[PDB]
Parts: C-alpha cells; structure tokens; sequence
C-alpha cells in the first residue's frame, strides 16, 4: 500500500550530523514531495522542510536554513535527510510525508492540495536523540 | 558596487510625490555646477574644442553643452 | 462627505446616454459624481493592497570578511591555488606578483597570486513580486445627504451607515455592486488588470521600508544577489561588487570590505514610489484605476418628502474651498420628521430665480426633532450672490461673493486635463463619459503615439526631457519644409510640458 | 511564518458528546487549513483536508468548517478511539505552521 | 546625498594601484552599455535628432556619440 | 602629529519628530524645539478642510522638526609638511647571502 | 586622511570640501553642532497626510 | 477595552520635577487627544492642558506656563507629563482623559464634541504629594 | 477663564426625589457643556455631554438641558448610588474650567 518507512531511533553527539531515511512503496516514487516535519516532546509539530524526490531540489523553514540538506535515490526510492550543527534542541521524532500535485518541482503553492496534503504517509517516524 | 540604475530612469509618474523628486529635480544641475567651479580651466579648453567643430556659430554652443555635460557625469 | 478640499477632487456632471459613466479613481483624489437625479456619490480609491508574494533576487550590503587565505605560485609552477576556492562562499582572485630570490622562490619575475576572503552577509532586500492577481482595491463610495462632518471619523458604524460603502474589488471578482439602503444600490465595472502595468513591478523592502520598483531595474543592479534557495550559506552570486581586492605596488594582495551601500540604494531609488506592510498585505498608496460605473438602480430617498418648518440655523461659516463648492453646515431645531432641505444659490430678491447648481442632490435630514445638523454643498456664480433656503419668514439669508470669473475656470479645467493627461495617458480619454468615434478615437490616437513615445524615449529623467526638450525646440526653428519642423517642435513642445507637469 | 492560534489548549468529555475547535490565522489563509488528530507515539488517524473536506475511510463523526481566517472542527459524537492530539495546519506562503494542539481525555 | 564629487575629477598618478582603479576604468563604459540594453528605441531617436545637425557625415557620428553618452549619465 | 579639519556624519539617528498644525489663515506655528539646534525642519503646506478640524479651506502651514543626531561619523585629518617622515634604506651590493636581503 | 573606520586614506581637498554632508568644523567633545543637516534626514509629504 | 492607566502615587520634594504616565488601551493610539486635569483634595477639577499623540504637540493653561511640558511614546502607546518647578500649591490628583476629535495637530474646538469629551477614560489617577 | 459658577455649593435629599443643578457660564457656550458626578476618589459614574445627551450606559433617570448660558442638570429619582460631586465643565475657547462642585448626602 501506499507507505513511507523511516530507520529507526539515533543517539548523536551535539554538533555532529544525524541522516534520517524515508523509503516509498505502493506509489510512483517521483509524483509526491516528501515534507519532513519534527516533533519536539513538550511541543507539537513543526515542519523542517521540503524535498522533490524528482530531481533532488529542496526547500525548508528559516529556523533551519543552512543546517538541513535534503538528498533523494530514484533508484531505491528514497528520501535522505541530514541534519547538521546538532544541538540539545534537536531531540525530536521527524516526520517525512507525501502531498500531491508534485508534478515538476520546489513546492507548488497556488495550485491545488489536499487528499494526504502529507497526511497518510509517515509511518513509524525517527526519534532522534542529541546527547553524550 | 556601484550601483548604476538610477530608478529615475524608470520613474512612476504617478499623483503622490515620489521618493526623492524634491531633492531628484536638481541635483544633476548642481553637480555640473560644483564640477564647473572647481575646473574652470576645461571651460576654455571646450571652447576651443567646440569652436573646431561645426562650423554653423548656433551648433558651437550645441557641443559646449554636450562636452560640459559630458565631462561632470559620463567622466 | 469623503471629498470635501481634497484638491484633487472631480466632479463629472451628466452621464447622459444610459446611466454609465465611466472614471478614473486614484489614490491622489477623488471623484465627485453628479447628475439630473440619482444623488452625487463621492468615488475613491483608498488602499491598492497586495496579498502574497514572490522572493524575486535578494542583495547584499554590510559584508563581513574573515580567514583571507592566500597562496602563491613560483613564476612558471602554474596557476594559484588554495582549497578554499573549493568552498564557494569565499571571494576569490588571481593577481600577478613580482618573485625573486627576495621574494622567496623563484627564477625571477612574475607569479600568480590568489587571495580570498569569507563573504558573509548581514542586510539584504528581500524583492518580492507582484503580479497583476492577487490584488484588492478598496473603494469608499459615499453619498452626500444626511451626514455632517464625516470624512473618516466613526468608520465602523458609518459603514453600516446608508451614506457609506466599501467596495473590495480584486481581478478574482471585479464589478462589483454596493448596498446603499435607501439611495439604492450602486454598480461598478472596474479593471484592475489594467490599473499600474504590474508584473513590471516588484515590491522591494530594505529594513522597515518599502518601495515599488521595476523589474528592469531591480535585475540591474550590481550587487551580490542570493535569489530564491532559502538554504544555508546563501550562495551570493556576484560577491565581487561588494568587496574589492586591493594589492601592494608588487606585492602582496589584501581584501578590502567595500562597506553598508544601504544609502547608496536609497539614493538609486530617486524614482520608486512608497508603501507599507500589514503583517502580510503590502498596501500601495499610489496608483489608479479606470472603471465603469452603472448608476442604475439609485433613488434620492426624498422625492415625496414635505419640506422642513422652521429654526434653520446654520452654524459654520459657509467656508469656500479650493475652486470647488460653498459647503455651509446647517442645523434644524423645531423639525417633525424626515423633512427635505429647501435651498438655493440667489442672485437677489427678484423672483428667487435660482442659478446655483447646488451639488447636493435632494438632501434630507434624518428626522431628530432636535439639533441635526447637515452638509450642503452649492455652486454659486461668479458674480455676487445669496445663498437662500427660500422658506419661513426670515429664513436664513447669507451674502456670497467669489473670486475669478468663467474664463479662469476654463483654463483651471485646462490645466486639470493636463495634469490628466500628464499622469495616466492612454487612459485619461476615459474619465469622460460616453464616446463614439469621438472618445473612443481619441484615446485610440493618443494610446498609438503614448507607446511610441515611451517605446523611444524611455530612460527619460527629468533634466534629460529638458535638455532634449529645449534642444527639439531650437530644431523647430530650424531649416526647412514646416513639416519636420513642426513635428520636431511639437515633440519638443510635448517633453518640456510634461517635464513641467511633474515637478512644477 | 502566519501565526495558527488553537483554541483551546485541552479539554475532556464524555462518550457520545459534541466538541468543537476553533483555529485563527493571523493573516487570510481563506480554504488553506486541514486537521489531524495524532494518538501519542502512532499512526494517526485522518480528519480534515481542505478545512471542509472529509477523506475516504475517515468516519463521518468529524466535520470542517470555516471562510475567512476562523476555522472550526466539530466531532459529532465522541468515542473512546478518539482521544487524540488535535492539530491545525496551514498551507499558505510556505512556512506551514501548525497549531499547538487539542488533548482530549476520556471521562 | 547624492556624493556627486566622484573623486576620479582629481585622482592620484602615483605608482601605486589607485582605491578602485581596476574597477573604475569600465564602469561608465558598462553603465552606458546597460542603458542602451534597456532604451534600445533612444538609439534610433537620436539618430534621427544627429542626422538633422551638422550636414557633414562626420558630425553626425559625433553627435551620436554626444547624445547617446549624455542621456545615461547627467540625464 | 596632524589635526582635524571638517568631520561628515554618514549615518543619522531620528527622533521625537515634532508637530504644527496651524489651521489655515491663523498663523505659523510655534514648535519651541525648533528653536534649538539639534532638531531639523522644512515647513511645509498642507490642504485641510472639514475633516481636519479647521473652518476655512486651504493651507496649514505644519512642519515636523526632528532631532537629529550621529553615529559612526568620519574624520577629515589634514596634514602640513611638518611632522611628516620618510624612512629610506640602503642596501650596498657588496657581498650579502640570499638570507640578508 | 579621511578617516571612516579603522582605514584611512588620502583625498584632495576640493573633493572633501564638495561634499554635501553634515560638517563638524572642529572636532568630538560629546555630542557637537551638525552642520547643514539636509543631505541626510529627508522629510516629505503626500496626500496631506502626516 | 477602551482605557487610559497611569503609573502610582509619587512624593517629590519642592523645587523638584514629577513624571506621570499614561498608557492607552483597547483604541488607536494616535486618534485622541490627551487631557491632563488636575485636582486638589479641598478644591474641584482644574484643566492642567492637552497633548496629540500624534505629532506629540502641546498646550497647556495659563496658570502653568513654562511649568508643565509633555511628551509621547507612540511605540508604548503611552503619555508622559513632567511639571517642574513644584510647589506645595501642587500636592494633588492628576487625570489624564481623551479627547474625540484628534485629526490633526492640537486645538479642534468649532468642530465636533461630546461622547467622551472628555469623560471615560481615565482609571485610577495619580496622587502626587509635594512635601519634604 | 470662561469663569463657570456652579449653583449651589452642596445639597441633600432622600431616596426618590427629584434635583436640579444649575451652571452659568460669564460668556456664551451655547451647547459646550458637560456634566460628572464624581465619587470620592473613584472612577467616576457618566452623566451627559453636550449639555442635553445621555451616553449609552447611562440610567436614564439623568437629564441635561439648557440653550443659551444657562444650563440646568435634573435628577429625576436620587438613589444611594448617585452621592457623588458633580462638575459641569466648559468647552469653549481652551482655558476650559471646571464647575466648583455640588456634593450630596443621603438623608
Ligand atoms: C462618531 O461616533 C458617534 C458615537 O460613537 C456616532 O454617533 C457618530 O455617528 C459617529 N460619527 C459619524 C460621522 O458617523
Ligand atoms: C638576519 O640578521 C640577523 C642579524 O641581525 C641574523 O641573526 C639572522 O640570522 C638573519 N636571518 C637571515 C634569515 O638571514
């Protein structure tokens, strides 16, 4: 069925770099956006950003520029995410689901959503948890 | 650096003030002013360039004003 | 009631042929429309806003450099090099510097030399677009009657007021239709495509403040842009307008921060007209819009009203405006009901024989039975005359006299059609009402030789229309066939008014 | 970065009850809003797209509504399943912001 | 505000390279360069102004050179 | 040793502005800040009518006087040919390693 | 020695007394009497409004 | 709602100079003129004089005469008045009220009145004690 | 400067009567008056503006009137909620003064 499965929980030292995966089944892997959004546990959600799984371009939040990269594989059909510059306030679940009308690429705003905008995709999600 | 588009040469025209026009409609005049005040010597220097050329004594002050304002702005 | 000394206000008078007049609203006045019936509404644009928006190129100003690396090459060992180049937010060139054996190395004479330097940014324009979508204009219809002293004060109520509308119209649901409970219910055909040439203009912010520029000057400028990744180490293009490299007479190379050119820009901005942010919207104050207007379905609430008793008294001094009306406030003790206003505009006491042209069209107090208070508006003629309210025994008489005569008002209209036609041609044809083939040509001659005089003279700074102005000039005294010279004296003619006609 | 308030912070009811919630943008976000409800550490389970819009599979229990910038959630009768976090999301301009949340316990 | 004395009115000769020499000598070049991209219609108006002076097929080249060089910078 | 001829003040800091408001045919207006000479000003002419609170029609004659003030400003230093220095060397060619020059 | 921060460098005369900013004749003790105060802060007015 | 709160009593010594508050809330800001109005425990109400918040003019009485001098923050939305040259005539209550009519710049008198002339808001007042 | 003399300087009346205060003005103000009643030391109760209006939230047992100079304040049914001073105040021509006062007493 149409799913994203993410690897399971980390233990990173702050400053290091965490990579999160997101792997697709059940649908074309390169006709939906993959959104990563974190969670803190005393918060609710709050979205990272956004990649095409065609042609590998990004976007993503202001609080977050610089410190994120996004990379894709058409071939196994997956999503990499790799957060830099940890910190203690990086202990989080991220998410990373779908949202249609994903047709060539960046975000596609004014045009129409909805129907999982991103919300069946998510899966098992990825606790990520920065210490020593 | 420097920043060559002068927005005057696409102004709006319309009905407000616009961001600088009190202070746009004479600043190139009295730059021309300022450089003519401080190099007295190349008013001479394009009488005597202008005098050669033209030949009409109405297209003589024609080229004194093309080089006297070629000289504080395009220089 | 919303245009009372505005300065810039028109009035049309008739719109004969089918109750559509057409208008041009801007946010510089105000259009007071009048007619045989139908009572005179006061026609605005208020605030042009726009809603969402589009990071067009961002430039740098404020730089900061550091861990300026350089290395240098013996004179035939290759170009220089160092794995800072590698990284790409660094500011890197190669200048050739002397060698020796008192240089270090080499034979002897000339080796490359890199330096770079870090780029660093820390303010920016952000540059966002507008395009013609997602706008709305706000227009304030109001109509003059029973409403006194009004003009902004009390907005929320004086909405819901009869007197008052506002009509939010957008290219997403133009033509819109007012309520006006008891005038009717007022109709209008806006274009707000047409109304600036957006998609021209970008909307561009410095720190709080904010412009609108045009897009072909925005790509212009030569400063380290970012453009529209929002990612990390922003990757500024250029880089190099903004620091300068700067060696010693041989040898070596420093790096030189060129500096803030934060006003710098502003004085490359002597042309780019305000705005403001709401939280999202930007809202414009500038710019015009051209718009039918269906004055259909409006009554004047007050045809089969009886006419006021007694205790008339005006309060405020009947106080002239610029060219413009009397606008005398009056107030009525010992009324009944809702009465009408008797009055007029006098010459004497022969027959009464009004020939005033009084603007207010039909106007009714509300009914208070107590000290309401009115607006009036009249024109009165050029020679002495009495404002006269024509019923009671000592009614209210008041003397008037004004200033000018009729010809001066035909060349004040003169130089209101020039600044029309100075600001907004191609469309300044349609603030009159209905054309055929008189209007319609007109504009259609005027909208032929207004693209072909900004297709050749663009770039056209004030003191350039004038040097080419007073240059075409003296070409129209010049030499021959009273043909070219006439065109080359026109167009010459033609620069300098409308050089004279912005500034003044 | 438009600032998504959700009222109110928690609330409980009982099996069978009424509710509603009510997300406000600060700025125009006209149709632009949708709705989870997240159980702690799972899957969720689907409410609202479009801030109107029920999806297939999604029990006709929930309901959206909301023109101008209020939105409001409405569950019809509440059951032991669907004590959940509740979320607003936007989806205008692109720094999608999401509300702080509904919980809900079972009286 | 507009810093009108361009201090390239009284550079210094010296042997050394100048405050922003390799900068400076191509930037009214470039300015001119980016206006007559974006009024490309100003080159056939002056043309038309230029051949209507001088009648000598010499001038007209200067004069063309005078106008095109006054309008983008003391305009 | 060099002294200070004229400094300039690139940057400005703004303030306080000021008011007027002289309704139209009573006058000019006060504004005692004006008075001194930290503040700027340039009277201006504004339209006014039944909305602005005046009686008669036309010009009000206002000027906001803002205080004017400075950071980071530059120096102007000027120099006389006293107290002025040049530092030459001499270097004879004589026998000296490639390390000594 | 025109002096702007922490670099320093050499300009002729005629162009430093031709230019158009405030002027500080001669010298820092506090805060002193700017000169000529129109090249900087700009105050204008459209639509009658402020 | 619509509010004028001012700071607490204060004791200053004669000769000194006292500073009173006043912050709005629930209206704009710059939309109503600020009465200040004196009041002596043995005597009635005194108008003290007037500020705009907007454009911060002044105008005062004629008992006050370079005496009294007032000032505005529009960020805070607040209005100070000093009086200086304080006497033991001043130990008293001030009041700070709004004035509907605040187009412009300071006077508005011939046009329109009345509806909270002023009346409503003012809160709590200001006890100043001038004593050693 | 408008010197505004308030009549009389104190009064008392039971609970249900009707009272009458009186200002006069030494020059014309024609409609430029306005009337407190002020409790000690309290935010105050609202009584009329413009010399014959009453503003929303007002009981309506206040009334005000008056035309040229004289202005006459009525009581309709004194309750022991309105002890209070009352003011009148002056609009005109911005020296604005202030009645003297008029204190009442519950009987
Ligand atoms: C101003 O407000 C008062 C009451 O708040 C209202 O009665 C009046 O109509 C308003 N002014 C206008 C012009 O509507
Ligand atoms: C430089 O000269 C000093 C003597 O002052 C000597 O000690 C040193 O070795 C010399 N260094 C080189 C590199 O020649």
């Amino acid at each position: 069925e149409v799913q994203l499965v993410q690897s399971g929980p980390d233990v990173e030292k702050p400053g290091a770099s965490v990579k999160v995966s997101c792997k697709a089944s059940g649908y074309t892997f390169t006709s939906n956006y993959i959104h990563w959004v974190r969670q803190a546990p005393g918060q609710g959600l709050e979205w990272m950003g956004v990649i095409n799984p065609r042609g590998g371009s990004t976007a993503s939040a202001q609080k977050f520029q610089g410190r994120i990269t996004m990379t894709r594989d058409t071939s196994t059909s997956t999503v990499y995410m790799e957060l830099s510059s940890l910190r203690s306030d990086d202990t989080a679940v991220y998410y990373c689901a779908r949202g249609g009308r994903a047709l060539f690429y960046d975000s596609y705003t004014t045009p129409r959503d909805g129907g999982s905008w991103w919300f069946d995709p998510w899966g098992q999600g990825s606790l990520v948890t920065v210490s020593s | 650096a420097v920043t060559l588009p002068s927005h005057s040469t696409r102004k709006l025209q319309t009905r407000s003030q616009t961001w600088l026009e009190s202070r746009e409609y004479t600043k190139h005049l009295i730059r021309v002013e300022n450089w003519i005040f401080r190099n007295p010597g190349f008013a001479l220097a394009a009488a005597a360039i202008a005098w050669l050329l033209g030949s009409s004594t109405s297209q003589k002050v024609i080229y004194l004003v093309m080089i006297l304002l070629i000289a504080p702005a395009y220089s | 009631i919303r245009c009372i000394g505005v300065s810039n206000r028109d009035f049309v008078e008739g719109m004969s042929g089918g109750t559509w007049v057409d208008v041009v609203l801007e946010h510089g006045g105000c259009v007071t429309v009048m007619a045989q019936d139908k009572p005179t509404v006061d026609i605005e644009l208020v605030t042009t806003t726009v809603s969402n928006m589009a990071e067009v190129r961002s430039y740098c100003y404020e730089a900061s450099i550091s861990d300026m690396a350089s290395d240098s090459r013996c004179p035939t060992q290759g170009e220089a090099y160092l794995d800072k180049q590698s990284d790409t937010q660094y500011v890197c060139k190669r200048t050739l510097v002397d060698r020796g054996w008192g240089n270090g190395c080499g034979l002897f004479g000339k080796g490359s030399l890199v330096t770079c330097a870090k780029f660093a940014c820390s303010k920016k324009m952000t540059g966002k677009s507008i395009q013609p979508e997602n706008l709305e204009y706000r227009i304030m219809l109001s109509v003059h009657g029973s409403q006194h002293s009004g003009m902004i004060v009390n907005d929320t109520g004086h909405e819901t007021d009869e007197n008052r509308a506002k009509v939010e119209i957008t290219p997403n649901s133009p033509r819109a239709e007012a309520t006006l409970g008891g005038f009717g219910s007022l109709g209008l055909d806006c274009e707000p495509r047409t109304g600036l040439d957006f998609s021209d203009l970008y909307y561009l912010t410095m720190n709080n403040k904010h412009w609108l520029v045009h897009k072909e000057w925005f790509h212009d400028i030569p400063l380290p842009w970012h453009a529209g990744a929002d990612t990390g180490t922003p990757h500024w293009n250029n880089k190099e307008a903004l620091v300068e490299f700067k060696d010693a007479h041989a040898k070596r190379q420093t790096v030189v921060v060129l500096g803030s050119q934060e006003g710098a820009v502003h004085t490359a901005l002597a042309g780019a007209l305000e705005a403001e942010m709401d939280g999202a919207k930007g809202r414009l104050s500038s710019g015009h819009l051209k718009c039918r207007l269906k004055m259909d379905k409006l009554r004047l609430k007050g045809v089969s009203y009886s006419l006021c008793t007694a205790a008339f008294t005006f309060t405020k001094i009947p106080a002239e405006t610029l060219h413009g009306t009397v606008t005398v406030e009056v107030q009525y003790a010992g009324t009944d009901g809702p009465c009408k206003v008797p009055a007029q505009m006098a010459v004497d006491m022969q027959t009464l024989t009004p020939v005033g042209r009084l603007i207010t069209a039909n106007p009714v107090i509300t009914e208070s039975t107590e000290n309401s208070k009115m607006m009036l508006e009249l024109d009165p003629p050029f020679g002495d005359s009495y404002i006269v309210i024509g019923v009671g025994e000592k009614k209210i008489t008041h003397h008037w006299h004004r200033s000018g005569s009729t010809i001066g008002k035909a060349f004040e209209a003169t130089v209101r059609g020039a600044k029309r036609m100075a600001v907004l041609g191609d469309t300044a044809w349609d603030f009159g009402s209905v054309g055929g083939a008189l209007n319609s040509l007109g504009k259609g001659i005027h909208q032929i030789f207004g693209a072909a005089f900004k297709s050749l003279f663009g770039g056209m700074s004030w003191f350039s229309q004038i040097l080419i102005g007073t240059l075409l000039m003296w070409l129209g005294l010049n030499t021959k066939n009273g043909s070219i010279s006439l065109m080359c004296l026109a167009l010459g003619g033609v620069l300098i008014f409308l050089s004279t006609a912005v500034s003044a | 970065d438009i600032q998504l308030t959700q009222s109110p912070s928690s609330l409980s009811a009982s099996v069978g009850d009424r509710v509603t919630f009510t997300c406000q943008a600060s700025q125009d976000i006209r149709k632009y809003l949708n709705w989870y409800q997240q159980k702690p550490g799972k899957a969720p389970k689907l409410l609202i797209y479009d801030a109107s819009n029920l999806k297939t599979g999604v029990p006709s229990r929930f309901s959206g509504s909301g023109s101008g910038t209020d939105f409001t959630f409405t569950i019809s009768s509440l059951q032991p399943e669907d004590v959940a976090t509740y979320y607003c999301q936007q989806f205008d301009d692109l720094p999608i912001t999401f509300g702080q949340g509904t919980r809900l316990q079972i009286k």
